[PDB]
């Protein structure tokens, strides 16, 4: 609750908090929405300048025409942050951060819905823009 | 135990492993964590050559004609940590950075209006790196790390030729992967050889 | 009886601290053992002292 | 299986759930009315056994509250295992250790099926529903 | 980077020759059974696997393999198992961004209908010509005996074991691949017409 937040973006705000408990840090992504997805780099535009803040470099705005900062945190399933290894002492940080990485994975899958189409008022699914395609 | 199995592991990881089986010591089986400091030293020298091997230009690293834009309202292009070598794309680049931002240095200006084009290096991570030079990133800082902790001579003057096998074998390959060519594919000598 | 003097030579191979040698007999006959040696390859790097 | 709506007429309050669950706080209980309302758990509803809550009163379709929806919300913070240095693992550790994340991925799977979602056949299928404000 | 959780017979008789490098006894199941050494060794091979290939060699490089980009996603997955993408021609255009095959020079990452590239792919110890099967351990024999057991004249002799396996790889393949100069190659195959 919740790894994915959106935020307003105005041209003079470079500083957005991160609510999550993101675990590494290349797990948080930070893509200005706007009209067109855009990825932001790890140093090169935006910088954690706390554990809890992303500062964008540049300040973006609708100006660019970039609106709306997304910064959504995706936990990596293929780079494992425990590997256990035959001849190492079990320690119990590393259980727990292997339980702790699987279970941000299902977190994360818990948000799927506020991804995916949507429920208006009633049962109405809605598209709201994004054409359907395919 | 299924012989059908394909499971991964983190190129990440198993590079700061192959640092430790270097100098000597057992898998270490996390690098989570600011405690272990012989993670974080490897871990460090790992990513301290890493802006090394990419710095020296290779054929892949330098994207050329990216063009950098400036903010709308202060009019001025940053230059980050993360741009290796920003250069004009045809010759005497007149980009320097003051103040962590680019200049030109022929105008004198800070402030530019509708961007600018060159050729960056980019620094991006152990696991976009071809496999020739992920080998020699991790075998150059087996060296450093056996330099600067476990200074023993015998095994750095065994490591030693490695890391130059290492280079050979980085070279080769993009003479291959860039293709360059003498007489068909450059600036000047292509422009002689038109009848 | 096939009682024998002698040194018998047998093959131990592997990092000291971790290889265990047992001698055990339940025969009849007698037993002697005068003494034990070992050869190996021996490396420190770090010249101590 | 996360949810399942149990509509029961009268103040009937023995209502079994399927979902195996790892602790009381995970499954959580509202009524499906013209408002939903998360019914507490003491002084509400009661587990008769692991498998059978029993309310208390039960409201009812004469009341507002109508249907009652009771459905697993499995805690993705509150961690039921901690391992620490020995304390000798358990065997019952381990294993609870992974059916806490299977348990929030399999509830987490049907936050999506409420939705769209996918017969059988393999087409999405509205639940003759209208799609408001789409794009040619 | 593909890991290993899957055992071979013919993969175990390295091991057991990796570890008959420092001097010590034969393996008999790569278990996990806490043998350092043994983990180690098993490391170490996989991790010279993983250059051997890289060199390309003539039965490596997959020539013209054409990679299909996902319909939907629209991009192509460029995996650790890819050891070297290139291209067929020359001044290769793809590179790994992300985990999806790049066109350095177009900036897109979106591919319709794939590409012909000259892949060298990842494949088993096992499956290797016996002749590297030899110097992918005997060149492990050296690292494994570098990095633990640092003894150098068990080294010395081992490094002069490792040229030679070298030079009875090569051999194979200027046999293996039959490379011609004037009747076989691109420029000088067409200057011999008549």
């Amino acid at each position: 609750i919740k790894t994915v937040l959106t935020y307003q973006l105005d041209g003079s705000n470079r500083d957005f908090n991160i609510p999550f408990e993101y675990l590494a840090r290349k797990f948080v992504v930070v893509t200005l929405i706007g009209v067109d997805r855009k990825v932001l780099t790890i140093n090169t535009d935006y910088r954690f300048a706390t554990r809890t803040t992303i500062s964008l470099t540049k300040a973006w705005g609708p100006a660019d025409g970039y609106t709306t900062i997304e910064l959504r945190r995706v936990t990596s399933t293929t780079d494992r942050l425990v590997d256990f290894t035959d001849g190492s002492i079990l320690r119990a940080y590393d259980l727990n951060v292997a339980q702790i990485q699987t279970m941000h994975v299902a977190e994360e899958a818990r948000d799927l819905t506020t991804d995916t189409i949507g429920v208006n008022n009633d049962g109405h699914l809605d598209a709201r823009g994004r054409r359907i395609v395919n | 135990r299924s012989y059908d199995m394909n499971v991964e592991t983190a190129a990440e990881l198993s590079a700061v492993n192959d640092i430790l089986a270097s100098i000597g010591e057992p898998p270490v089986s996390t690098l989570e964590g600011d405690a272990n400091a012989d993670a974080a030293n490897a871990r460090r020298i790992l990513n301290k050559i890493n802006r090394q091997i990419q710095s020296r230009g290779w054929t892949f690293n330098i994207e050329e004609g990216i063009t950098l834009l400036p903010d709308v309202y202060s009019n001025l292009i940053v230059y980050s940590d993360d741009y290796l070598s920003l250069m004009s794309t045809s010759g005497q680049s007149i980009y320097v950075n003051r103040g962590g931002y680019v200049y030109d240095r022929t105008s004198q200006s800070d402030r530019f209006d509708s961007g600018i084009t060159v050729n960056i290096i980019r620094l991006r991570d152990y696991d976009e790196m071809p496999e020739c030079f992920r080998y020699w990133i991790v075998t150059k800082a087996s060296r450093q790390f056996n330099n600067r902790f476990f200074g023993a001579p015998e095994v750095e003057g065994v490591l030693q030729e490695e890391e130059d096998e290492a280079r050979r074998l980085c070279m080769e390959y993009e003479m291959d992967y860039g293709g360059y060519n003498m007489l068909d594919g450059d600036a000047f000598t292509s422009g002689l050889l038109t009848r | 009886l096939n009682l024998g003097t002698g040194q018998y030579r047998f093959p131990v191979v592997g990092n000291a601290k971790f290889n265990t040698v047992y001698i055990l007999s339940d025969e009849t006959t007698p037993l002697n053992i005068i003494g034990c040696g070992w050869e190996g390859n021996y490396l420190r790097r770090s010249s101590g002292i």
